């Protein structure tokens, strides 16, 4: 493999380089912030409305109730994840009607009433680009209910008692909240983070935000149009890098494909027998008399609840992964889009 | 006879079980003909005895139903039971018994310790007929399918799946076979299975349309 | 569920509901003629080891209570199944298998064994199921002068695979000299007779063994017991009875192209998905009757003892184990009200609730 | 062993998913190393004189 | 000599995989980071890299802490020297002390350590009459060996599921330091951070 291409900078004792124009660059950067928000019913999957197989179950302790507490847990951390990235902006900002900036172009991130979600033409990019799994949040029991062609795994999971709840935000309010910070970022600058928004004109506010960076302001007001133009083409650029190329959202698309397919092997798990002679209960309990259809039971108990111990660990430690991200995403969201930060790779 | 060696072209792959599956991918571990195998071609028109390895694969294109039945066993000269397929082209005969047959066995068309006897359905109805017959356990499975082809050159290219016909519990320590004819000639295939894992592609109508041998190339074991 | 007597305000996931069953029915074939167990069992003679009589049962009713009245047996063994259970689930077909052992080799008839009778006369697969029958035949199989009718055989070139019966005489050889059909040095003759004599111990004595092996159901079955059919309803959850698999749901009209050979249909967690009844060639879908999640949302009980129940995931008019509609299931107890205050109970898509006075009460808002 | 692995296939798929689990463990060792060291575009180097 | 602890782990299905990137390849990033952070100053790390003398470079970057660049010139020998003595100092701390890298010591002992526990989990029985699976299978008919068979297979099952849920701790223990170390190469060296005791 090759680290890159070879570069020797001329130094000298008296030499130096200075620059004599710029480029306005801007870049995108994708950060996971909550996931999917699981709840298993242990009678339902272990048992599945057995009676016998529920009474030997109760003698297991309280296993499924600190199994049910750790699945609340989490998913009352997922939409404290949420609440914490985007809701941070106390009013809901509106840009004036009058869409003029000092030349730069607004149209691409700002919403549009033409369709009912009010989100903007890059969201719409982003929301067609990652294709979800279809998760449990819509109501599917009557679909379940009228068979059609072939079983889905969604019924499937649904039928053996492993429920997807939906999110406490919906997609149009997290959609009103980033309007909201956009129209503050545009209108007012940094001044809306640290109390009222003050409005300023957004040619002052670029030459506050060049000052900032050791640039003096009158290089900004000489070279307005050109920068400008740069920005606009810029965000063309993003346009056409996301119409065309559909790979860069993929970190969001794991955090749809893990949160799929460890649910598909948690019914899969239903399909083993664990050392028993059967891995249907109700051949078990037909086949044998109460004694060996107790062992067997149990048998099938032990490895149930394993494999279920297993989906739950492994859900912890995502979902503490899951808050590292979104406690990042919740700091840049802070110091880049509510101020101006000198951290340099920041 | 005449002998001819053929690939076997991914062909001859059965129905592991009566259970209805869809839109699954399904995984068995069964005796299967192996992928691109080496199937041998037999002309007749003249007979050593043909070894039973773990299940056979028979294909014919007979048009004229001149092949007719085998002679599963071990001796073949009666003396014991043995097993036998006979056609009267409105019924089988699996009864195990003799007929006083020489080393060629052959059939003119112009009870002596019987244990088991079975008649059911006619047996042997672009007119590929495949077979397959297999010994587990003391148990003799037979599966069977008929196919339409376009050209009679070898086997062809394509998935064909094979149905179950008939199970029989007897047959005891088969390990030789011949294969009837009869004259008022013969272009038959012979493949030999082998203990192998299949991944199975069930559709929507429930029929294996597609499947992975895993132990053929390792693009094959990554799939599988 | 909480373990205490005093609750904080907020959501708690209580319970889950589910739809009681009804009715029971039962499906079996039609089929009138009775299993001929008697000849089976009592006969005026059995065969010997290494030509086990074998006998197939089919099309027949099953009763396994008269077997007891036949023959006077202890241990009706068996591995697959129990002795207690074979008249309520039912199978394809039986096999008996008849002979006649010696009192030590009784457990030699097992799966997984090895020895003289399971390596070289009679040999059970190991995953046999069904039973084994063996009671003592001494006033039957026994003379003074010696018993010399029921032979066995002392050693074979190789082993025995399950289910197999030899019967030709072959004159070993264990040398290089051939025996060319005499018994001279270093050949000897494979079968022995047994030689019963009523003066012998306890562990000598003939023992008569049938083994009943069951094969599964995988085609229709043919033969089974007593069992009463019941008539056949659909659209409700009912406690089914399938050819003796036993199951709770919903029995449906079907589209799904069995191939004739076919009888049940799996499910990605190897669940029962559709069956075919017995009776009329058709085929059925099994789903679960309906279940879901129960969710209570209150207050502190310091406030009021009003709550309201939240039923999950379901389009609830199917509300029994004010009424408002949202996305996270349904609501029960609680008023929608056209404002918009800030979040006290988090319900779901947006919606939440809270304790107002507009006489006080739970309302849900947006 | 052939009868442990005949015993072992009947557990299911724990093997599968602990191999999952080490392998993205192992690919994310890779990862936190490249995303700490391979930071410059070009490979620098320094002038003779020095 | 005699049979050594990793050849044991590699009999018993245990491998360690060599890393993607060669310590020569490490050494080269790290000679380019130098290079450039000498000669260029920050510039490197915002573009082009821009040529700078390191007199000039260290004026600017007492004008990032708010003592006047007349300073710098006025006392040029003094700040080398000192320089030159603080980095001679630490060839003398490294080359005594063996204490200051033993967190990285404690990221080899660990994984080291846990792999012989999973070593030593084959010599238990779990219940069963032996810990050698041949010495059941010879020793025992088709239902009992596989009653111990079972336990040994759960026992050992249980074993490497621990085994496998600490790396997956640790794992996320070492991502997140490493998450740490990058931001400290993004902003110490490619710039000058004002965040104290950063
Ligand atoms: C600084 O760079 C910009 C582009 O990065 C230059 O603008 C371009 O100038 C050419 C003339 O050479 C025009 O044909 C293009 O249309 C300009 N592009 C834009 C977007 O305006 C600019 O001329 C450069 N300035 C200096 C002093 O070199
Ligand atoms: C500075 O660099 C130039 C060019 O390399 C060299 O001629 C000069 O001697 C250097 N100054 C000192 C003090 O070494
Ligand atoms: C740029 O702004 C004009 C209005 O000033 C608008 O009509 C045009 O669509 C914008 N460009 C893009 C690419 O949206
Ligand atoms: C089958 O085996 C024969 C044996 O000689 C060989 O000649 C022939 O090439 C083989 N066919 C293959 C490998 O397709
Ligand atoms: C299933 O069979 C029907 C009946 O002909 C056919 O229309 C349909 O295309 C089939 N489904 C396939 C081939 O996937
Ligand atoms: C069982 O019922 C079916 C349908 O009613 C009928 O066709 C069949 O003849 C019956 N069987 C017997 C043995 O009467
Ligand atoms: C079994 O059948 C024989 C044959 O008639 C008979 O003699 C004998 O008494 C029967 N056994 C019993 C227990 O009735
Ligand atoms: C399911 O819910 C929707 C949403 O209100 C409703 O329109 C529809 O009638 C419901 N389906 C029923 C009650 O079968």
């Amino acid at each position: 493999m090759s680290l890159g291409a070879e570069n020797s900078v001329a130094y000298s004792n008296n030499s130096i380089a200075i620059p004599t124009n710029f480029t306005i660059s801007v870049t995108t950067e994708i950060l996971p912030v909550s996931m999917t928000k699981t709840s298993v019913d242990c009678t339902m999957y272990i048992c599945g409305d057995s009676t016998e197989c529920s009474n030997l179950l109760l003698q297991y302790g309280s296993f499924c109730t600190q199994l049910k507490r750790a699945l609340t847990g989490i998913a009352v951390e997922q939409d404290k994840n949420t609440q914490e990235v985007f809701a941070q902006v106390k009013q809901i900002y509106k840009t004036p009607p009058i869409k003029y900036f000092g030349g730069f172009n607004f149209s691409q991130i700002l919403p549009d009433p033409s369709k009912p979600s009010k989100r903007s033409f890059i969201e719409d990019l982003l929301f067609n680009k990652v294709t979800l799994a279809d998760a449990g949040f819509i109501k599917q029991y009557g679909d379940c209910l009228g068979d059609i062609a072939a079983r889905d795994l969604i019924c499937a999971q649904k039928f053996n008692g492993l429920t997807v709840l939906p999110p406490l935000l919906t997609d149009e309010m997290i959609a009103q909240y980033t309007s909201a910070l956009l129209a503050g970022t545009i209108t007012s600058g940094w001044t809306f983070g640290a109390g009222a928004a003050l409005q300023i004109p957004f040619a002052m506010q670029m030459a506050y935000r060049f000052n900032g960076i050791g640039v003096t302001q009158n290089v900004l007001y000489e070279n307005q149009k050109l920068i400008a133009n740069q920005f606009n083409s810029a965000i063309g650029k993003i346009q056409d890098s996301l119409s065309s190329t559909a790979s860069a959202l993929g970190k969001l698309q794991d955090v749809v494909n893990h949160n799929a397919q460890a649910l598909n092997t948690l019914v899969k798990q239903l399909s083993s027998k664990f050392g028993a002679i059967s891995s249907v209960l109700n051949d078990i309990l037909s086949r044998l008399d109460k004694v060996e259809a107790e062992v067997q039971i149990d048998r099938l108990i032990t490895g149930r609840l394993q494999s279920l111990q297993t989906y739950v660990t492994q859900q912890l430690i995502r979902a503490a992964e899951i808050r590292a991200s979104a406690n990042l995403a919740a700091t840049k969201m802070s110091e880049c889009v509510l101020g101006q930060s000198k951290r340099v790779d920041f | 006879r005449t002998q001819s060696y053929t690939n076997s072209f991914t062909r001859g792959v059965y129905y592991p079980d009566k259970v209805f599956r869809s839109s699954v991918l399904h995984s068995t571990q069964d005796l299967f003909l192996p992928f691109f195998s080496n199937v041998t071609w037999f002309h007749a028109i003249h007979n050593p005895a043909l070894p039973f390895n773990d299940g056979v694969y028979f294909a014919s294109t007979e048009k004229s139903n001149i092949i007719r039945g085998w002679i599963f066993g071990t001796t073949l000269d009666s003396k014991t039971q043995s097993l036998l397929i006979v056609n009267n082209a409105t019924n089988v005969v699996i009864k195990v018994c003799e007929f006083q047959f020489c080393n060629d066995p052959f059939l003119d068309v112009y009870a002596n310790n019987c244990t088991f006897e079975y008649v059911s359905q006619p047996f042997l109805m672009k007119n590929l007929r495949e077979f397959v017959f297999k010994n587990i356990d003391g148990y003799f499975k037979i599966y069977s399918k008929h196919t339409p082809i376009n050209l009679e050159r070898d086997l062809p290219q394509g998935f064909s799946a094979l149905e179950p016909l008939v199970d029989l519990p007897i047959g005891i320590n088969i390990t030789r076979f011949q294969t009837l004819l009869a004259l008022h000639a013969a272009a038959y295939y012979v493949g030999y299975l082998q203990p192998r894992t299949f991944l199975l592609k069930y559709n929507e109508n429930g029929t294996i349309t597609d499947a992975v041998d895993c132990a053929l190339d390792p693009l094959s074991e990554t799939k599988c | 569920t909480l373990k205490s007597f005093t609750v904080e305000k907020g959501i708690y996931q209580t319970s889950n509901f589910r739809v009681q069953p009804t009715e029971s029915i039962v499906r079996f074939p039609n089929i009138t003629n009775l299993c001929p167990f008697h000849e089976v069992f009592n006969a005026t003679t059995f065969a010997s080891v290494y030509a086990w009589n074998r006998k197939r049962i089919s099309n027949c009713v099953a009763d396994y209570s008269v077997i007891y009245n036949f023959a006077p047996f202890f241990a009706f063994k068996c591995y697959g199944v129990s002795p207690t259970k074979l008249n309520d689930l039912c199978f394809t077909n039986v096999y008996a298998d008849s002979f006649v052992i010696r009192g030590n080799e009784v457990s030699q008839i097992a799966p997984g064994q090895t020895g003289n009778i399971a390596d070289y006369n009679y040999k059970l697969p190991d995953d046999f199921t069904g039973c084994v029958i063996a009671w003592n035949s001494n006033k039957l199989d026994s003379k003074p002068s010696g018993n010399y009718n029921y032979l066995y055989r002392l050693l074979r070139k190789s082993k025995l695979k399950p289910f197999e019966r030899d019967i030709s005489t072959e004159i070993y050889q264990a040398g290089n000299k051939p025996c060319n059909g005499v018994a001279g040095p270093n050949c000897y003759s494979p079968l022995q007779s047994y030689g019963f004599r009523p003066t012998y111990g306890v562990g000598h004595q003939p023992y008569r063994v049938v083994v009943l092996s069951f094969e599964l159901l995988h085609a229709p079955a043919t033969v089974c017991g007593p069992k009463k059919s019941t008539n056949l309803v659909k659209n409700k959850c009912v406690n089914f009875n399938f050819n003796g698999l036993t199951g709770t749901g919903v029995l449906t009209e079907s589209n799904k192209k069995f191939l004739p050979f076919q009888q049940f249909g799996r499910d990605i967690a190897d669940t029962t998905d559709a069956v075919r009844d017995p009776q009329t060639l058709e085929i059925l879908d099994i789903t679960p009757c309906s279940f879901g999640g129960v969710s209570v949302i209150t207050p502190g009980t310091n406030t009021s003892n009003q709550v309201a129940v939240l039923y999950q995931g379901v389009n609830c008019t199917e509300v029994p184990v004010n009424v408002f509609q949202t996305r996270a299931g349904c609501l029960i107890g609680a008023e929608y009200v056209n404002n918009s205050y800030e979040c006290d109970i988090p319900i779901g898509a947006g919606i939440c609730a809270s304790y107002q006075t507009q006489s006080q009460s739970i309302i849900a808002y947006t």
